């Protein structure tokens, strides 16, 4: 069925609001669970290049591989054991990593069409229409959106000019690209990277590869770099009812300073990126890991020292709790590219009532 | 004025121009030390007889000094300290020379009115007392800084790097009385050696530690109490230099919050010098530290800086041994020990 | 432990260098608006050296006055240096043979042949040096070794294979190989003399040579005894291995941080430009060693020195340093570039990837890219170069000139094209 | 036929029928000779004279906006499917009814925004607008008290021509010089904006000085005012404080002169954030913030 429970590190008096547990070696478990599933699990719990875009469009591709593998049985009939199973594979993406906004999006559109095809069509035919199906709902809604929002940030970007980013979102990424190659700028690149994941340094390596002049930073030394900068894109994940911008970890203070210094804030999203659940701060629910990723000293993920940290379940409190998913003011960010071209994020909720 | 002449008498000099090059000296308190007991040196060892000639000559060892390490501003106000404490001396004897010299208090205004003996004995004395005093201003700052924090108050802590501030905050744990969770930025390319010992210490004598990340100071600051930081060197303006990463932003995300600010310092480290500039003032780290393989160093230019600067709209108290001062105010402290003329050597 | 003695390498790898080292010798030349012996001297200071020794004969004159002008000539200097006078060009074995027969080495002594800029901590090697020692009696010098950029696929002037043990860090073999550059040979051939002595047989190419020594007084006269060997590395340390004399050992010292010897050209540009970047982290301008530097960090790697001049509306880039006394004009580009001392430059230039040297002037609307000037010598207007273009002394190249990929020009006034004198070989011009 | 010509004929007219409300009677007038029954020898010649159009502009930005609603209007008449023939016939007709429309709009706001002006209320004035001037002399035909504050505008002496026409009407009035007009935000009630474009986001496309009235109002907590007709909307979102659609100078800085004439050259058109506007007013009710991107989403539906 599971390991559930007995959890490393002490429970917290401060910051107690999520999970912190969970399998990373495969023990004990179900004898019927896709392997597809059971890979990408073991991927997103120790993933350096996925944040919010990517997983989903993974996701769809082993539903698909899913669909594709699935023969409907002699006695049950489709709508009848599928969505157990779905369920099961959900409750095991939980267990590894809570999940984005954008995978539930994909969930509701998946047990919209079970319900709308009913158990009288063959099978073969069935599946077929059904993976091409979702074929093109993945060509509309994220290719096709993707170079929609390239080609309304190429319009907004200023000739020969300098961009400051942060983490590892497929859709800047490709931004910077097609600046770099098709339009040929002069795009001084600078970026910025935390400690618990190299994310930035992972875009700066792929960035490199293309042939950018790159700057490499981090969240301690800004106030040098700023004193330059001029436009700053920032990795959705998730954008609310209110317009707060919920994304990873040192974004809003970026948002902050680029507020303060005059040239601001902006933001490329995705429709489906959109929720109806709202918060106004960070504590409300953060995606909170293992200090197992911050046991590591400086430079590199795998290093193995005998340093001066080690201990946090004897040691008298000595809570090193990190933060994953934070929460940027609504004011801050100017500018929004999604599917539907433009829109302040003042304006939020004008894409959930339009679906 | 060159080092010919002081050689053979003198060689303590040129190991301390070696220890600052190299960085083998370090900490602005070490470096004091230091230049105390190389002024200690050329006092005990050196012949003079005249007392201008003397003092036009210590400025010129002081600017010589200055321009051998610009980050050793504690070398620098140590210098103008005793040249001060000469100066009142030498006009308190010029006075009985000759032969209202009180007029209401110790202002300023050089501008309007114009103008064998023991004065070496009192330079050796004005040495011991800067000494004394560098020796203890915990006991001045705790009279006036364990007065302003409360029980269920959570304190958020850039540079761990400072003694200074390690200690006064053992001294309010050590108080039953008071109750207080510390959050620590990791400050990670220089201070997190610092920072992981800062943390140890404090669980040492049982005070419940939060180590922060460097992004999540933002996914903090709405629960925030109060700011403290472990400054380096003080400014006229009010403005600080600190041992190094991650205050600035700290700073302005605390004063986004309105969240109060605090700084714990001595008057040795505070200065009488200007920050102009923060471009010529902040030193820079080393990249490598950051991102192995030079290769890809070609294209990776990386920028690091080790000493963080705060201007002076951010903080609101200044506790030293003497007492609690506003950033407005500040420079008077200043005037009170080191001269106008002290200044450009 | 107190009480150490060094030996300096000199006279020892010129005409490696191939336009210069004409007139003035090896070591004289800046990397960073300095002689490249302050670094070395540098490094001896921070090891603890009160005896200094130099080979001289090359240019000889040159180098003793530059040591009576030098800051160690005065008596608070922790050393005092003393200068070899030998035979014109000769082997390192000749002159380990001449210092034996003087007779001055005592107990431990150090040699470092070429000149190395490193940020590595000695007193960590000396002590690891001699715990080893005490390990057991017959044990003789130790070399230095540090981790190369990922893949040494640029490197091709440095490809010593080393084999290092895992438990005593003594090598076993050294071997050069014409791999990338030359396409001809692939085999390696190992002596299986040291098979179960050692086990633990760790292979590697992925590390840089540093040839800095700490060696014992049983070093000389072996140099003495066995006559036969010139190099120090090649022949020397696979001959000491082979059962020369049974039962001595050879350190092998393995460190993280930068360490890397002057040699070549292309090796020289991408020390500079480690220099430039942040990667010596207490080897950088802005702390000034020479007295008479006084260079100021500015954001976004630029150097500056006191009594910059600069024209308004100039645009500088990434990894940049000036000297100090320095005119530039307007519509100027300088990017990760090296511009000397009391250098007046002209109008409309674009700099990327070059050097310059000490008081250089250059004509206006001219192109520099990848591409070396030695000192006192003048660009004239109209001028574009390519990469690994190296421009000897006192070279004046008149208005419109174009000159192609590795086009070197000559320092004296022999066998290569262009030389010193106006319009060199464009035209028919030079002694 | 020509289409600059005709909005060039237009000198000593003006006033009641907009700058705009006559580029869209130009654009009908060019529409109903040429046949509107072809869509494709039509809408392209369309497009072309508003390219044409486009690239004559000198300093404007409204007429880009009022081109698209016409275009919107033309493509919405033959949704149902109608006959091509009165669907054609009420699209011609709906050029007339559309400077007619400027006229019930202006009656309509006249008595909607006349509320906003409380009793014995000190008012600040910058930038001029048919709108916010419409409310201010129905005012007082309404008889209700205020005093009026005359902003020194500078595109082309704006201030004083402002000041004269608030004298042919019957209200007290002083110049303020927009370098003082810091001096002023505490014995002003309340400061009116009129504005050359609203933007996608919710922030102004305006003169030469109104971001700085903005910004200063937001410190002295006072309020400030948009007020317009419902036909400058664009699809256009400026993500920074200074950029802008120019044909002239994005700050330039000159060499060395001794005569003088290369000087004045400073942003003549300025953005202000969402943040800044307390309210707007506009004939399609009373609505300020996201009210403006809900209208921009319901025409373009996307």
């Amino acid at each position: 069925p599971g390991i559930s429970s007995v959890i490393p590190t002490v429970l917290e008096q401060s910051f107690d609001n999520s999970s912190l547990i969970s399998v990373k070696e495969l023990l004990l478990n179900k004898d019927l669970i896709h392997p597809s599933i059971l890979l990408l699990t073991s991927h997103l719990a120790h993933y350096k290049i996925v944040g919010s875009i990517p997983r989903c469009i993974a996701m769809l591709e082993v539903f698909q591989i899913v669909i594709k593998d699935y023969q409907t049985p002699k006695g049950t009939t489709l709508s009848r054991n599928l969505t157990s199973y779905l369920s099961h594979q959900i409750d095991l993406l939980k267990k590894a990593r809570p999940l984005s906004v954008t995978m539930g999006n994909a969930i509701r559109w998946l047990k919209q069409e079970i319900s709308l095809i009913d158990p009288s069509t063959p099978d073969k035919a069935a599946k077929k229409d059904l993976c091409e199906k979702i074929g093109q709902f993945a060509k509309e809604k994220i290719e096709l959106a993707d170079q929609l929002i390239i080609d309304n940030a190429s319009t907004q970007i200023e000739e020969s000019t300098t961009i400051v980013t942060y983490g590892s979102s497929k859709v800047l990424t490709e931004l910077l690209l097609h600046n770099a190659i098709s339009l040929k700028k002069n795009i001084k690149v600078i970026v910025v990277d935390s400690r618990p994941l190299f994310e930035g340094r992972k875009m700066a390596e792929t960035l490199r590869n293309a042939g950018v002049n790159v700057m490499y930073a981090l969240i301690t030394s800004l106030d040098t770099i700023f004193n330059d900068v001029d436009y700053v894109f920032l990795g959705a994940h998730s954008i609310l009812s209110n317009g707060f911008l919920y994304s990873r970890a040192g974004t809003a203070m970026l948002a902050m300073s680029a507020k303060r210094r005059n040239i601001p804030v902006l933001v490329c999203c995705e429709s489906l990126k959109f929720s109806q659940r709202v918060q106004l701060d960070s504590v409300t629910f953060n995606e909170l890991a293992d200090p197992n990723d911050l046991v590591n000293i400086d430079y590199e993920n795998p290093v193995e020292r005998r340093g001066n940290k080690g201990a946090l379940l004897n040691q008298f409190i000595k809570e090193r709790k990190f933060e994953k998913k934070k929460l940027a003011m609504e004011n801050k960010p100017k500018g929004n590219k999604i599917g539907g071209k433009k829109g302040s994020e003042g304006e939020s909720k004008d894409a959930s009532n339009e679906e | 004025h060159p080092n010919a002449a002081t050689s053979d008498v003198n060689v303590t000099i040129d190991t301390f121009v070696a220890k600052l090059k190299r960085r083998q000296v370090q900490g602005s308190y070490a470096i004091a030390l230091e230049t105390l007991q190389l002024l200690m040196r050329f006092i005990s060892a050196a012949r003079w007889n005249h007392v201008n000639d003397l003092i036009e000559q210590i400025r010129d060892l002081g600017n010589s000094l200055e321009k051998a390490h610009p980050t050793a501003f504690s070398c620098g106000n140590v210098i103008r300290r005793i040249l001060a404490v000469l100066r009142d001396e030498v006009e308190e004897d010029t006075m009985s020379t000759t032969v209202v010299a009180e007029p209401l208090i110790s202002s300023m205004f050089n501008l309007l009115q114009k103008p064998k003996t023991d004065y070496r004995q009192v330079a050796i004395q004005g040495i011991k007392d800067l000494i004394d005093e560098i020796k203890n201003i915990d006991e001045g700052i705790q009279q006036i800084a364990i007065d302003l924090i409360h029980d269920h108050e959570i304190l958020l802590t850039p540079t761990p790097d400072s003694k200074t501030v390690l200690k006064f905050l053992i001294t309010a744990r050590e108080r039953s009385n008071r109750t207080f969770t510390v959050l620590v930025t990791e400050g990670f390319p220089n201070n997190t050696k610092n920072a992981h010992e800062f943390a140890k210490k404090l669980a040492q004598h049982n005070i419940e530690t939060l180590v922060v990340p460097d992004s999540a100071v933002f996914a903090l600051m709405s629960r925030v109490g109060k700011v403290i930081i472990g400054t380096k060197a003080v400014f006229v303006n009010g403005g600080t230099i600190s041992s190094n990463s991650g205050v600035s932003s700290v700073c302005e995300c605390a004063r986004e919050f309105r969240t109060p600010v605090f700084a714990v310092a001595g008057l040795y480290k505070l200065s009488p010098l200007y920050p102009f500039d923060v471009e010529k003032f902040v030193e820079f780290g080393g990249s490598q530290r950051i991102l192995p393989r030079m290769d890809p160093r070609k294209r990776l230019d990386t920028v690091n800086q080790i000493t963080d600067y705060v201007p002076p709209e951010n903080i609101d108290i200044y506790i030293t041994n003497v007492g609690g001062f506003n950033p407005s105010f500040i420079y008077r402290i200043a005037w009170d020990n080191y001269k106008q003329i002290d200044v450009h050597l | 432990e107190d009480r150490l003695q060094a030996v300096v390498l000199t006279d020892s790898y010129e005409t490696r260098f191939m336009p210069l080292t004409a007139v003035k010798p090896r070591c004289l030349l800046p990397l960073a608006n300095v002689p490249l012996i302050e670094y070395t001297l540098e490094f001896l200071a921070k090891a603890g050296v009160h005896e200094v020794f130099l080979i001289c004969s090359s240019h000889a004159n040159q180098i003793n006055d530059y040591i009576e002008n030098s800051k160690w000539n005065l008596p608070w200097s922790p050393f005092k240096i003393t200068t070899i006078m030998s035979p014109e060009a000769r082997c390192t074995g000749d002159v380990m043979r001449d210092l034996d027969n003087r007779g001055i080495i005592t107990g431990d002594f150090i040699l470092v042949s070429g000149d190395v800029l490193t940020n590595i901590d000695f007193s960590k090697m000396l002590e690891f040096h001699k715990k080893m020692h005490l390990q057991d009696k017959d044990h003789i010098s130790t070399m230095c070794l540090s981790k190369a950029s990922t893949y040494p696929k640029t490197r091709t002037i440095e490809p010593a294979a080393f084999v290092l043990d895992k438990s005593t860090s003594r090598c076993i073999y050294y071997q050069d190989l014409p791999l990338p550059s030359s396409r001809e040979k692939t085999s390696i051939q190992i002596d299986p003399e040291l098979l179960d002595n050692v086990d633990e047989f760790v292979i590697r190419n992925d590390l840089i040579d540093c040839r800095i020594d700490i060696c014992t007084s049983h070093v000389p006269l072996i140099f003495q005894e066995n006559f036969d060997y010139q190099s120090l590395r090649t022949d020397f340390v696979k001959g000491v291995i082979s059962s020369d004399i049974l039962g001595k050992h050879i350190y092998a010292y393995l460190t993280d941080e930068y360490a890397v010897r002057v040699e070549s050209w292309q090796t020289y540009d991408t020390i500079s430009q480690d220099f430039l970047g942040r990667w010596c982290y207490p080897l950088v301008l802005d702390s000034n060693i020479q007295d008479d530097q006084t260079y100021s960090y500015e954001s976004r790697h630029i150097y500056k020195e006191k009594d910059v001049v600069l024209a308004q509306s100039c645009k500088i880039g990434k990894c940049t340093a000036i000297g100090s006394g320095t005119k530039i004009g307007e519509g100027t580009k300088i990017e990760n570039s090296v511009i000397g001392r009391n250098c007046q430059i002209g109008e409309n230039i674009r700099i990327k990837n070059s050097f310059i040297w000490d008081d250089c002037i250059i004509g206006n609307n001219s192109i520099i890219d990848h591409s070396l000037i030695a000192s006192n010598a003048t660009l004239g207007s109209n001028v574009r170069l390519n990469d690994g273009c190296i421009i000897g002394f006192n070279v004046k190249i008149d208005d419109n000139m174009d000159l192609d990929r590795n086009t070197k020009i000559s320092a004296s006034p022999q066998d290569l094209d262009d030389q010193t004198l106006a319009v060199s070989i464009v035209g028919d011009k030079g002694v | 036929f020509n289409i600059t010509e005709t909005y060039l004929r237009f000198l000593e007219e003006d006033t009641e029928m907009t700058m705009p409300i006559a580029a869209i009677e130009a654009l009908v007038t060019l529409l109903r000779i040429k046949t509107p029954e072809t869509a494709a020898e039509m809408i392209n010649t369309i497009k072309s004279s508003t390219e044409e159009l486009i690239k004559s502009i000198p300093n404007s930005v409204s007429l880009r906006a009022g081109c698209d609603i016409f275009m919107r209007f033309v493509l919405r008449n033959l949704h149902l499917y109608g006959d091509w023939e009165n669907c054609k016939q009420h699209l011609i007709e709906n050029g007339q009814l559309f400077v007619s429309r400027a006229k019930k709009s202006r009656n309509k706001i006249a008595e909607i925004g006349v509320d906003f002006i409380a009793d014995d209320d000190i008012i600040l004035v910058h930038g001029y607008s048919r709108a916010v001037f419409s409310l201010l002399n129905h005012a007082a035909n309404k008889f209700i008290r205020f005093r009026c504050v005359v902003t020194e505008s500078r595109p082309s002496k704006q201030g004083n021509q402002l000041y004269t026409l608030l004298e042919q009407k019957g209200i007290p009035v002083t110049l303020i010089v927009d370098s003082a007009v810091g001096a002023v935000i505490d014995k002003v009630d309340k400061v009116f904006v009129g504005a050359e474009g609203v933007a996608e986001s919710g922030g102004i496309i305006n003169l030469v000085g109104t971001y700085s009235v903005g910004v200063l109002a937001h410190n002295a907590r006072k309020p400030f005012y948009v007020v317009t007709e419902s036909h400058k909307f664009v699809r256009m979102f400026p993500l920074s404080s200074d950029d802008l659609p120019m044909a002239g100078p994005p700050l330039d800085f000159t060499r060395r002169t001794d005569d003088l004439e290369d000087a004045l050259r400073g942003p003549t058109i300025d953005y202000t954030a969402q943040e800044y506007i307390t309210a707007l007013i506009t004939d399609l009710g009373v609505l300020t913030p996201s009210a403006v991107s809900e209208e921009l989403i319901k025409m373009w539906y996307d």
